[PDB]
């Protein structure tokens, strides 16, 4: 779908939060981690022209800027059933992040999400368009299963 | 009426066309929250734009969208545009014309994208991308002279001679203001001082704008500091430590001189003008000589124009008058320029209309703009 | 012969020139007594250097006259050198020249103070002041590479091409062993293991040195420590007590990755080493990525060096090589080094004389040293 | 026997007498280091040449001694003639006379100072300095053609019919290789990438040669490239990073024929090889038009000769026969021709030789070479 497609390696660092911050009470995990896709997945300039006008209006509309338009396409993804257009979207995108040059680093960035900011702690159900995001950098979907945490009593 | 935005590294000039000042401004900065929680309703605003962001500064990390005069975070860029349009100028973008303006010799997809985002994102009516050299001439009045522009990302000379531009002799350096604060922060841990977070680095900032000034003579300077006591000043940093630099003063200025003190191979900025004008026809190498402007807040050292004066008239020919030409609006020349050019009658008919951007699409940038 | 001093933040090498192994390998710690005695001819000394306040921490208050590579207790400096030169090397320091090491961008002020000490207070016949990294690069025989250099307060970064290093990409990092010491008490205290006592500082150090490691990924890391208990590992406190020590055994490693933890806002070792490399010439790149050479206390975690390797070669492009140097004497290195340095030939005419010194003032530092 | 150095402004060409092809090929260039100390004992000197200073290109400030054709630094060539003599041919420039290459219409300063060196300096028993496009004209083993020899610093053309020069149509652009490489290096700022250092420099050759070529139809493969990626190509820079390359390909070469691009207010090469034939008696312009050669590195860019062909064409009469000569080894044809004049027993008593010098001085190369 999207061939000669291009991304500039460790433009997201900068965006992925302290650890400290994403104990905030009032973190939002969601829009904080889609910030960190959003970014990982910005064409870099060398992509020709057809393809980055292409690919950024994938990203843009699945993962866009304005909370507004975040929040509405995530109700939208509630009864993802009634709109197919967004499923081939939200499946085109998965195909290009499993593929992503750097899936690795951005997975660790997610397993951190999860372990700190509590990512995934709705487990099986998560909104379609995070659920998807995290199975193009975790392709078995074991994340589902939510971090294991240390319980400290009754420690031997 | 049309809107100037100066969107440089470090501040966002922001205005309306034909004013004589910009309405706001406020510093590039994107500072989002890196330390936690904890009070109920006091953590739901994530990221801080400008003032706000400099004002909280302390519990923030502190990030540029903008990197030798290069957008490099298109999502904060945004957040500073809303922010000048809505929080700053209080305006409908809508319903106005906007000018802004970029460094020479800039990639150009920085041009397409901002134009991207002006039309799509913002829905301006009409925009346009000018050279911020080309504006400095605007606000000095003259139609000849080489310019040279020092903001905080990246400093040039655009040589300009009756109107004409000679593209072939535009100058860049990836050496301003930010680096010249980088390199104040480095040396000040040789008395001890350690700036490390970006929090810090705005102080530092703070302290090069205050203290920091350009030698005549750099060696006699290091001469008279070390022998003597006279160059010290001291600062009050934000917590009441006060801290105290000698040399250092002058020595942070000193890398738009010598490079080589932040290792960078060019040139200085002396010598750089002088190859520019070398590289100029000529015929109208005397009239650039005589109308070396200087524009941005990286020429407002004290005794930088002397220093260019004196270095420049080293280089050049004796027979030749140099004149810097350094007004003292030069850290806003600039956008004085852009609310000049925005305000002409003449100019109506150069701006990039929606209309047109449709038809062609973002590259339309490339052919109406220089 | 010479003497090579490596004074470090946590501990002290010292030996002769041209040995293998420094002779002395002691805290660079002073005791003074806290409680009341309170016998006749017991407790006549006022302080303890070095072993013997170890061995007598229990009735003593620990103090560390070098903090962050600095010297911040100049008395007590000067008793920790005294300590080293007559009861450890068992030499007359005018007999001698001595060979100093600091960090990089350390106070200029540090190292005035250095040489005046060793020609008044030692009356040395000459000295020399190295840079860690640069005596590192000595011991491992290299002549290009950049070196990660962690000890007990500094943890620095100094690319070196050819024999000549990029001063300008010199990177400092204060986080280091002690650094990681003290979030190693803090999280500990999550267990029911209070030290949070000054006390007891140097219990929790070696508890870092004997269990504590870097995970090769930390996420899979926390989920085994939480799922298994199989990473658990326990420690005899001196007073016979066992305590039980989990995820704790690589969270406090951690921190050198994760500079949060700790509230620090800069970026890991292995990002501040990646950062170093592209502040160089692109030329020198390729063989800087493959001779990342490790020195320092603080790198003898076990995995840290896998650790490195994966984490540099996630940021830097995939058909680069990235090789880490990790000598099993890497904690000497420096020390190996500065032997290397002192006892060469064409180094003797590098050392600062005193007949130099009393010339031109503790400033002739700065003119012959790095 | 007889030495042959054609040792343009980009590089050295050095060997034998009668041999096929220079021994030794290297670039022109004395590196200097830029960097600090820091290593003592380590193989180091204060200035390196020729492919040394490429492969330390990293840590030096590459220099050309010779620029546009005209050496400007004498003490850099002198270490230059040295290298090539002792270094690279390993023969003792006392026992071989020695033949050297210029461009026409160069400063006499030049021949007379490349004279005075020879004999004095390095003490040759004879000397003869040949114009580069009469070599050419031996190597292609012709009589009569107008030659176009394009290297690094300088473009000339020179006419020659029956062995006959017509010395007032001879035509020299100050626009070659180097050129080109400077201007590739500010179109490249188009796509983001920043090359400014001496090192860097190098890098922009390397890719100009290997990847630029000349369009045939300029227009048309504007509009292929705008439309299409299939002329962009990928470049590994020597850290691994990959930089691609569109239109830039093509853009750069053609400034030979619209030197426009460069602010030069000159005609391309196509019209200067035109206007030197046009200047040239009517009665010799066929065989002219039927024998134009190339020569020079910068005449290797592929699609050059079938754009000369086409662009002459244009301009000469329907009826004349336009032939590009454009032999595979032309970058070496120079040196070349160099050699087959130098074995030639009938040139053996046109060498100057040391009693002739020693009597009329340097002056002498003025009257005994063209
Ligand atoms: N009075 C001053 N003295 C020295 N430096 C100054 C002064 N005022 C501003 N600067 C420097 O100039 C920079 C801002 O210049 P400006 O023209 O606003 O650049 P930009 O257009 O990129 O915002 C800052 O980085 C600051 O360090
Ligand atoms: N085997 C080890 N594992 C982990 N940390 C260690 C080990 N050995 C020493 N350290 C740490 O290294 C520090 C001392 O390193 P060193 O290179 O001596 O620093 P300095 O040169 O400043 O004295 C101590 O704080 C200690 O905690
Ligand atoms: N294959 C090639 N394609 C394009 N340019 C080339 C090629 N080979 C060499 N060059 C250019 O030619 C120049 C060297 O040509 P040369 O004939 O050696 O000049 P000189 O005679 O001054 O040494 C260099 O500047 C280089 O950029
Ligand atoms: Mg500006
Ligand atoms: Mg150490
Ligand atoms: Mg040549």
């Amino acid at each position: 779908p999207f061939s000669g497609l291009k991304f500039k390696q460790n433009s997201f660092l900068s965006t992925v939060p302290s650890v400290t911050n994403m104990h905030s009470m009032h973190f939002d995990a969601r829009e904080t981690f889609l910030g960190v896709i959003r970014k990982a997945l910005e064409p870099d300039t060398s992509t020709p022209f057809p393809v980055r006008r292409a690919f950024d209006g994938l990203r843009a509309e699945i993962l866009p800027n304005d909370t507004i338009k975040s929040a509405a396409l995530k109700a939208q993804c509630s009864d993802i059933d009634k709109h197919p257009e967004l499923k081939a979207k939200m499946e085109t995108l998965k195909e290009v992040i499993t593929h992503h040059p750097q899936k690795e680093k951005l997975a660790e960035i997610a397993l951190q999400f999860a372990r700190e900011a509590g990512l995934t702690r709705l487990k099986g159900e998560t909104d379609y368009v995070l659920s998807n995001v995290l199975d193009g950098l975790i392709g078995d979907g074991s994340w589902r299963a939510g971090p294991a945490y240390e319980s400290y009593l009754n420690k031997p | 009426t049309a809107l100037v935005c100066d969107n440089g590294s470090g501040l966002v000039k922001a205005g309306f066309a034909g004013d004589d000042a910009p309405r706001a401004v406020f510093p590039s900065i994107v500072g989002r929250p890196r330390h936690q929680g904890v009070m109920v309703g006091m953590g739901q605003k994530d990221s801080y734009v400008g003032d706000e962001a400099q004002s909280k500064r302390g519990i923030l990390t502190l990030k540029y969208p903008i990197e030798h005069g290069i957008i490099t975070n298109w999502d904060d860029m945004e957040k500073i545009w809303h922010h000048t349009f809505y929080n700053e100028l209080r305006v409908a973008p809508e319903e106005h014309p906007t000018l802004l303006t970029e460094a020479p010799l800039n990639p150009k997809a920085n041009r397409e994208k901002m134009t991207q985002i002006m039309f799509e994102t913002f829905n301006v009516p009409a925009m346009y991308v000018a050279i911020q050299a080309v504006l400095s001439l605007y606000a000095s009045g003259r139609t000849t002279g080489i310019v040279l522009d020092s903001g905080d990302g990246v400093t040039h000379n655009v040589p300009i001679y009756e109107g004409y531009a000679l593209p072939h002799a535009i100058m860049r350096l990836d050496l301003a203001g930010r680096d010249l604060t980088d390199y104040l922060m480095k040396i000040l841990t040789e008395r001890g001082y350690s700036f490390v977070t970006t929090a810090e680095r705005e102080i530092v900032r703070d302290i090069k704008e205050k203290l920091c000034y350009v030698a005549l003579d750099f060696e006699n300077e290091m001469a008279t500091a070390a022998s003597s006591s006279s160059l010290e000043k001291s600062y009050e940093l934000p917590d009441g430590q006060v801290i105290t630099i000698g040399n250092e003063r002058f020595r942070c200025p000193e890398t738009l001189f010598q490079p080589s003190f932040i290792g960078m191979e060019s040139a200085g900025i002396h010598e750089t003008t002088y190859n520019s004008i070398m590289k100029c026809d000529i015929d109208i190498r005397k009239d650039l000589y005589a109308n070396n402007v200087m524009s941005g807040g990286t020429t407002m050292y004290p005794g930088i124009a002397d220093r260019m004066q004196k270095e420049i008239t080293a280089l050049a020919p004796s027979t030749m008058k140099i004149k810097i030409i350094a007004p003292p609006e030069r850290k806003y020349s600039v956008w004085i320029g852009g609310s000049i050019l925005a305000s002409l009658s003449t100019f109506q008919q150069m701006w990039i209309t929606k209309q047109e951007y449709d038809e062609a699409g973002p590259s339309i940038v490339h052919r109406k703009c220089f």
